[PDB]
RNA sequence: CACCCCCGUGCCCAUAGCACUGUGGAACCACCCCACCCCAUGCCGAACUGGGUCGUGAAACACAGCAGCGCCAAUGAUACUCGGACCGCAGGGUCCCGGAAAAGUCGGUCAGCGCGGGGGUU
RNA sequence: UCCCAAAAUGUAACGGAGGCGCCCAAAGGUCACCUCAAGACGGUUGGAAAUCGUCUGUAGAGCGCAAAGGUAGAAGGUGGCUUGACUGCGAGACUGACACGUCGAGCAGGGAGGAAACUCGGGCUUAGUGAACCGGUGGUACCGUGUGGAAGGGCCAUCG
RNA sequence: UCACAAGGCUAAAACCUUAUGAAACUCCGAAGGGGCACGCGUUUAGUCCGGGAGUGAGGCU
């Protein structure tokens, strides 16, 4: 699925669109990173378990429990206690759920016209906020417990912003104009 | 005057003025010409002195701060330990070393406030100018 | 017994007997296991043919003669080159 | 990362040993599994696949360490150590050990 | 050391390092490519690891330029000081005689000496 | 432990500061792998640090506790397998008036991890300690009052 | 690391120019001192074993 598209309409139209000598010095997508970041106010050994199910069966993907830098500051912060959960996509699985998202995620969203275009990560990566849950294809109150956010983050080997966004465009991206 | 936090107590040696230029900040300044411990209520003599001859202005640089606890007799004793941090607090001051200098102010209203505050000073000391280009 | 403190504050009689040191210097015939650094970390690093005790001690392998290398400084090593 | 390298390195305790070094450059489909004496920065025997492997890139895995362990027993170098760059010890890199150990 | 160059490895840990500009590709090297199993990711072939081409030298590497930053750093004079001899009630200070910094300034550098294998001089 | 302590060691005071009388069957052995604190920009709980992402990044982190030395080619951080937190010894040193205290290559018996070079006789090091006397317990079968046993003793080990 | 002087700057921390203090700060760092080898020299002690001690209040510069 997909990567053919991904060449066809961006690969030549970008060494038209700018002045790529190269097909390698053309922007690609290295990973697409989604964090969960629960606890501190979610702090249940029952939550750890919720938030597994729910994102193994959108990325289909085993998660990682991201512990707590054994930070004891003032405020409710220790030692090792797990606190967040991450999933890194690469390949088919990054793919796969990209493409879960731009045809099926993105438009399924309640209060939707588009994310931020403005210059994220300085140096050509892109940042995505998803401010709720009960959007997305696998996700649906039928087998799930309450309601929740989520953060995902672009990581592309474009140089500039300049390039970063152009490639997300054309790849399909819809923004608030 | 006093510092705001440190160690507590120190110890006391000398020899000749190691950082102290001529000029920087100011136009005219005070050089101390023999070695002692200025205290912290000592310079405030002299800062009042300066600041109330200049009446508005303020351009009066105080190079020299008490950076040393210094301590005292409880009343007579020998028998028992170490002596209070709290009597008075100094700045080793060695020859060559500027202790104030002026800025705006003229030659004389200068030489006079400069006059007024080595009478506030425990050592002789001596009144200058330029011509001081070590480093700007 | 009153509520003031069991420990009283503010004391110095505090100290212990302590040692270290270099033992061989540069250009001395030592034995086998002869004793040629007293440290605590590691000041210097073990050379050719002298080993390092727990305590970071440097121990001569085999006899010979005690030469001192000083990389820069940081990275210091004594060794032995015999004179058979 | 690169600590690999020089932490493997550097666990081969030099002339300490006496034992001479093996390297190999595993790292693309051209070796060089290299015969060093520790003491004298020399190269004493070396076996690469550069110029001529037959086909073979990682399946010349045996032949290379062969080749060395024949190429090494002309000059009778007996005692030897080895050392992988940041090399598992597995494949490619496995078998011209095990070819050389089998090699004499 | 025929002259160049590339891959390994070393003595040497900044006079060897970084940034910025450039030259390099079908020899070497990298990415790349797919990966079900050896074997592997407290999650993911990013990494290790396995099977190979093209494509592109993009990124990385290699070489070359340059003194903007780092790094090295004089000479002169000084601080200090062994020894000799003195001043002042004291804080402190001096004279002779050798040893002599640190900082700074002139200025120096975009390294230098090896072993092995590979590829070219149509 | 640091300073006093006068760049070898050592050095006093009712001189200046601070900690110890433990802890860990993994916080040990070994073999693998991993690399930190912080800032800037960008992102759902949040919005001062924070779970993530990308740049900078000799260490500004970490090392069970005090500090100093030390340390990322790891002593830091993860895991697999394992108890060398062994028995018999100790060339040669350190250090002390002695009594103590420390470091130790190498040899034997049996092992442990590793493919292997090898490494391991506790912990990155420097604190977590207590002579001797009398006695408790496990082993050993050396003495044993005419003789053979036994009581009692001795010898290793270890507890108070 | 801790303390600190005039100013810039920004929403004060940082950062920049000018400027300092340090037993428990140190990017540096002497003169001296200590170990070892040699004696080109000049000297005259030392070490070990055994007998007998006294001294373990020191004082000034
Ligand atoms: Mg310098
Ligand atoms: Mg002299
Ligand atoms: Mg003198
Ligand atoms: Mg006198
Ligand atoms: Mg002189």
């Amino acid at each position: 699925q997909l990567k053919t598209k991904y060449n066809d309409q961006v690969r030549p139209a970008l060494m038209q669109q700018f002045g790529y000598s190269s097909v390698m010095a053309v922007p690609r997508i290295e990973k697409i990173v989604v964090n969960e970041g629960l606890g501190s106010s979610k702090e249940d050994s029952k939550a750890i378990d919720k938030a597994a199910k729910e994102l193994a069966l959108i990325t289909l993907q085993k998660p990682i429990i991201t512990k707590a830098k054994k930070s004891i500051s003032n405020f409710k912060l220790r030692q090792g206690m797990p606190v967040g959960i991450k999933v890194t996509l690469r390949g088919e699985r990054m793919y796969v759920f990209l493409e879960k998202l731009i045809n099926i995620g993105l438009p399924r969203i309640r209060d939707f016209r588009g994310i931020n275009p403005n210059a994220f990560d300085g140096r050509g990566n892109y940042n995505l906020g998803i401010k709720e849950q009960l959007i997305f294809p696998e996700i649906t109150y039928d087998m799930v417990d309450k309601t929740r956010g989520m953060d995902i983050t672009i990581v592309t080997t474009a140089k500039t912003d300049e390039e970063a966004r152009a490639l997300l465009q054309s790849m399909g991206l819809p923004f608030r104009k | 005057k006093r510092t705001k936090f440190r160690k507590q107590f120190r110890g006391r040696m000398t020899g000749d003025a190691k950082g102290g230029d001529y000029v920087a900040f100011g136009d005219y300044g005070l050089i101390a010409m023999e070695p002692a411990w200025i205290k912290s209520n000592q310079i405030e003599a002299c800062r009042i002195v300066m600041s109330r001859h200049f009446r508005r202005g303020g351009k009066i640089y105080i190079r020299i701060f008490p950076d040393k606890p210094v301590t005292k007799k409880p009343a007579e004793t020998r028998m028992g330990k170490g002596k209070g941090a709290v009597e008075y607090w100094v700045s080793v001051v060695k020859p060559g070393r500027v202790m104030f200098e002026v800025a705006g102010v003229t030659e004389e209203q200068a030489k006079e406030a400069f006059r007024l505050a080595g009478h506030k000073l425990p050592i002789q000391t001596k009144m200058v100018k330029r011509e001081v280009y070590d480093e700007a | 017994a009153h509520k003031k403190g069991v420990g009283s504050s503010k004391n110095g009689r505090d100290s212990n007997p302590k040692y270290l040191g270099v033992k061989k210097f540069g250009g001395e015939v030592v034995k086998a296991g002869n004793i040629l650094v007293r440290q605590r970390g590691t000041k210097f690093k073990a050379g050719q043919g002298v080993g390092m005790g727990r305590d970071h001690t440097l121990f001569a392998l085999s006899d010979g003669k005690v030469v001192f290398i000083n990389k820069g400084k940081g990275a210091r090593f004594i060794s032995i080159e015999a004179a058979q | 990362r690169r600590k690999l390298r020089t932490r493997r390195k550097v666990r081969t305790t030099t002339a300490a040993s006496g034992r001479l070094r093996l390297s190999v450059y595993r790292s693309s489909k051209h070796i060089y599994a290299q015969i060093i004496d520790d003491s004298r920065g020399q190269t004493l025997a070396a076996a690469s696949s550069a110029a001529l492997k037959s086909g073979n890139k990682t399946d010349t895995a045996a032949a290379v360490g062969k080749a060395l362990a024949a190429a090494a027993a002309e000059k009778g170098i007996k005692q030897v150590v080895f050392d992988r760059g940041s090399y598992k010890y597995h494949g490619r890199v496995k078998a011209l050990a095990d070819a050389a150990r089998e090699g004499g």
